[PDB]
């Protein structure tokens, strides 16, 4: 249920949205998505054009919503400058720039914003950490340099840490495309003694 | 009479010119450029004096350190390391001396102006080529050259083609590296080839043909390589300069070219490539496994890549593992014989039918270097035999690229030839040898070759490095000329890879002579260490606010009392985004620190455009980087984000952002730290067994430590009942868990 501000009629954003239907209706930042996110939207080319339209809306905004947004356009091929002060003009007033590099992108954003109010299914690195291939493969590769690779092949030679504890040096030498150095290097690693 | 000992007259000139105008010099392929270090390090070595010798390695040192320890010098090089006490107890640089240093240590401590600036004379660089890139040393020279009067630097130097590289023009060296001249050396110089003809070593140069079967295997593999390296070059336009050609496939140095080429935005290259590479990688060590090693080894080498496909798929590809099967039958010739049955039968002929009841028998093969060498050293025993106490007793040192080799080649002769075939078949159902390479100390072949004066030598296929050496060797006129016998497979890889790269130095040389014949309230920031590998902090201290240094936990820079700064280019943030540690990081700086930010530096040439275009017309985008994003920018409505183009705009940026806030100060910034990590001389080997024993399963702090505290080593463990850890530990479902994953096997 996103609400579209009617000053956006001629804007070549709407007909790049797809999922979601939209309203109209006179609120004061121009898209409004759900509760507390506001967005505005501005090309750079704009920017140019009226210096001061950007530092005069800011301040009508207010403190109203808890997570405001300010989504920008670029399509000027000299962006080094226009960034530099939109940030500096952004972090004293509490929005958030996020930077579209072409108007197909902007429905991917204003889609995303809108059906997104789900749980943590980001936070654990270990999401797939219950399998004992994967256990292996996460614990063997803590020395300095063995990727999982090495870690396949030397799974499909013996496959027990019982057989691999007991290999010599010698017999741990005959390694697929490893090296002597990572070698001895998890030959010392797998018996070394921690106290002295 | 150590080393290079009393210098040669080729080199006598060389100091001339070095000792009264400052420069860099160019020397060729260990042509002895090692030893003129050693004149300068005696000459300045005296007490009172001191200068820093920027980038050496530590093995080098040790025989530095000894060789002229055998002079009898005073006052002998002394080493500085991190763990040396910090500040205050780096008081040997008021001792003086000359003094080894790391790249790091040093920025440390010339920021905080501890060591004096005042006194020191001069800097000896080494391995200069690295100072090609705009990294560590840059900071330690431009940050030097406030010493402006007395200050002295040199540029000792190898390697000369990595300067031959396109877009690294030597004169950006030189403008770096602070110096004005430039001093070429070459040979093929006019005074360096008329002194080493009145003495030269004789070559005796023996052309050994491989066997018919050999090069079926070869003309196989170069094309697959010649297949493989099309289809990377198709869907990659990109990287089009220096990895094209066959030709730089077969050298050594190849893989450092696509570390360069492929490491900025490694994480927007997809799926196909990126097995690609690993593809190119073992199809390049299968080049070199087959020639250096048995017959019977590379039969299981090239069966065991057969079974990494029956338990993980496209391990090494589905794409060259199954098309060329000419590979299989000339490797099958080798060890295993064909079928064979009959009864007085016609039309019997059969791939696999019984007569043919045992297991059919192929006689192993004996590739002919080991077959032309014993002419040789049968000869050279009668060239002492004939000569008998007249000629003298003589000594070999027969040398070989890599320590396996080493190994077999001592068996040859000990046992006998079919001793191998007999002793390897079984299992998988005077004359000093010492290896020419390693990631070893360098200096050590020529240790043993002072050590063992040989009268003959003899060498298996060896890069340039040794060659030259040995002229050098020829320092004793008297001495009797040591007879070299080169060997050459007919028409190969070796001859290839010597034979190119040695006409790579020759155009490389070149091309720089043609250039020499050319030329005529003050504010801070906190920075974490870590982050001294990159331009940044080189293009912030140009324009005013200093930097001081120390180690940090949370984010990278700290601006002012309330900001931290965590940069992250487009590549790491695809990849910390999708690995899930961003998400672990802001959940603490947002926790510690007022107003968290975070800096993302696109490229304004290539715009990654963060969607599938045509996935954004058809689905309901999920699982793409703009998604995730939106999620992590979603929950914390404190974070900002700043895009910067360049890493000269943040420099700007940075001094715009502080512009009335007061200065961040370093007292307590140490401090906030984190809560964890225990306490770390525990172990006296701790750095080891532990990173291992925590990612074991069923394990956890405390009883890790007991349990470690307990038994001896990661061996045991294994051994140990399931009884006894649970006895140790008083529980029993985690104590299940690790012995069920000490004690299984693979299915």
């Amino acid at each position: 249920s996103i609400i579209v501000s009617p000053r956006q009629r001629g804007n070549p954003v709407l007909k790049f949205v797809r999922n979601v239907p939209w309203e109209f209706g006179d609120v004061i930042p121009d898209y409004v998505l759900g509760q507390s996110t506001c967005a505005l939207f501005l090309s750079l080319r704009y920017h140019n054009l009226h210096p001061d339209y950007i530092h005069g809306r800011l301040q009508s905004l207010g403190k109203n919503f808890a997570l405001r947004v300010l989504l920008v356009q670029v399509d000027v091929k000299d962006p080094q400058q226009a960034l530099k002060e939109l940030a500096k003009m952004c972090i004293l007033a509490d929005c958030t720039l996020i930077l579209a590099w072409s108007p197909e992108e902007a429905g991917r954003y204003l889609e995303t914003y809108k059906a997104y109010e789900q749980k943590p299914a980001d936070l654990l690195m270990e999401k797939l950490e219950q399998d004992f291939v994967s256990r292996v493969t996460e614990c063997l590769t803590t020395v300095k340099s063995v990727n999982k690779t090495d870690s396949q092949t030397l799974l499909t030679t013996f496959g027990s840490l019982e057989q691999l504890i007991a290999a010599s040096r010698e017999d741990l030498a005959l390694c697929p495309g490893l090296g002597p150095q990572k070698a001895r290097r998890l030959f010392d690693v797998l018996h070394e003694p921690f106290l002295k | 009479r150590i080393a290079m000992a009393p210098l040669l007259e080729y080199e006598r000139q060389l100091v001339l010119e070095l000792l009264d105008t400052d420069g860099l010099v160019v020397c060729a392929r260990g042509l002895g450029a090692d030893r003129l270090l050693y004149h300068f390090l005696q000459l300045h070595c005296h007490p009172a004096c001191l200068v820093l010798v920027l980038n050496t390695q530590p093995a080098e040192e040790e025989y530095f350190i000894n060789q002229l320890k055998i002079e009898g010098v005073e006052h002998l090089p002394r080493r500085v390391t991190n763990e040396i006490t910090s500040n205050s107890r780096y008081e040997v640089y008021t001792q003086g001396g000359v003094i080894f240093a790391t790249s790091r240590i040093l920025v440390v401590d010339f920021l905080t102006d501890r060591i004096p600036s005042d006194l020191i004379t001069g800097i000896l660089v080494y391995r200069a080529h690295r100072i090609i890139e705009s990294c560590q040393e840059a900071f330690i020279l431009r940050l030097f050259r406030q010493k402006n009067k007395r200050g002295f630097i040199k540029a000792f130097t190898d390697n000369a083609v990595a300067f031959d590289t396109g877009f690294c023009h030597v004169e950006r060296v030189m403008r770096n590296l602070f110096v004005r001249k430039l001093y070429l050396w070459p040979r093929f110089h006019v005074a360096v080839n008329s002194f080493l003809e009145q003495h030269k070593p004789e070559v005796v140069e023996i052309h050994v043909s491989m066997t018919p079967t050999m090069l079926a295997i070869q003309t196989a593999i170069l094309d697959i390589l010649n297949a493989c390296l099309k289809e990377l070059k198709c869907h990659n336009p990109s990287l089009e300069v220096e990895d094209l050609s066959l030709e730089n496939a077969i050298g050594k140095p190849f893989d450092k070219t696509i570390r360069h080429y492929l490491d900025p935005l490694w994480h927007q290259l997809g799926a196909k490539t990126k097995s690609l590479v690993q593809d190119l990688k073992i199809l390049r060590t299968l080049l070199q496994y087959l020639s250096q090693y048995d017959c019977v080894t590379f039969l299981n080498l090239l069966e065991s890549l057969r079974a990494t496909e029956k338990a993980f798929g496209q391990n090494s590809g589905w794409l060259f593992l199954d098309s060329s099967t000419s590979m299989f039958i000339n490797a099958r010739a080798r060890v295993y014989h064909l079928p064979d049955a009959k009864m007085s039968k016609k039309e019997k002929i059969s791939e696999k039918m019984e007569g043919e009841e045992t297991k059919k028998e192929l006689v192993l093969e004996s590739n002919p270097k080991w077959e032309a060498l014993t002419e040789v050293l049968k000869e050279i025993e009668a060239e002492n035999k004939e000569s008998e106490a007249l000629g003298g007793p003589g000594q070999v040192l027969i040398c070989a690229s890599d320590d396996r080799t080493c190994s077999q080649l001592r068996d040859y002769i000990t046992l006998g030839a079919e001793a191998f075939l007999l002793r390897l078949y079984r299992k998988t159902f005077l004359t000093i040898i010492h290896p020419l390479l390693g990631c070893s100390d360098p200096y050590a072949l020529t240790r043993v070759l002072h050590e063992v004066e040989p009268r003959y030598v003899v060498l298996y296929d060896a890069e340039l490095t040794f060659v030259r050496q040995l002229e050098i060797y020829r320092a004793s006129r008297p001495g009797k000329p040591l007879r070299v016998y080169f060997l050459i497979y007919g028409g190969s890889t070796e001859e290839q890879r010597y034979l190119t790269a040695l006409r790579k130095e020759k155009e490389a040389f070149e091309k720089l002579i043609r250039e020499k014949a050319s030329m005529v309230t003050q504010q801070s920031i906190v920075v974490d260490m870590r982050e001294f590998r990159s331009e940044l902090p080189s293009l912030i201290h140009r324009r005013g606010i200093d930097i001081e240094p120390v180690t940090l936990e949370v984010g990278d820079y700290i601006l002012t009392p309330e900001m931290c700064v965590e940069r992250k280019s487009i590549s790491d943030l695809i990849g910390s985004l999708n690995n899930g540690r961003l998400y672990s990081q802001c959940i603490s700086m947002s926790r510690y620190y007022k107003r968290p930010v975070l800096l993302i530096e696109f490229d304004p040439s290539k715009p990654f455009s963060l969607t599938s275009r045509g996935a954004l017309f058809q689905e309901i985008s999920s699982n793409d980087i703009s998604s995730k994003l939106t999620l992590l920018t979603l929950h914390f409505p404190r974070l900002r984000i700043l895009w910067c183009p360049s890493p000269h705009a943040t420099a700007e940026l940075f001094e715009e952002l502080k512009q009335s806030k007061p200065q961040p100060d370093a007292a307590t910034a140490l401090a906030i730290t984190a809560d964890s990590e225990t306490l770390p001389e525990s172990e006296k080997y701790n750095p080891g067994p532990q990173d291992f024993l925590l990612k074991m399963p069923g394990v956890n702090a405390k009883n890790c430590r007991s349990l470690m505290h307990h038994v001896k080593n990661i061996a045991e463990l294994a051994a140990l009942s399931q009884d006894e850890l649970t006895s140790i530990l008083g529980n029993a479902a985690n104590a299940k868990q690790l012995y069920d994953f000490i004690h299984t096997s693979f299915a």
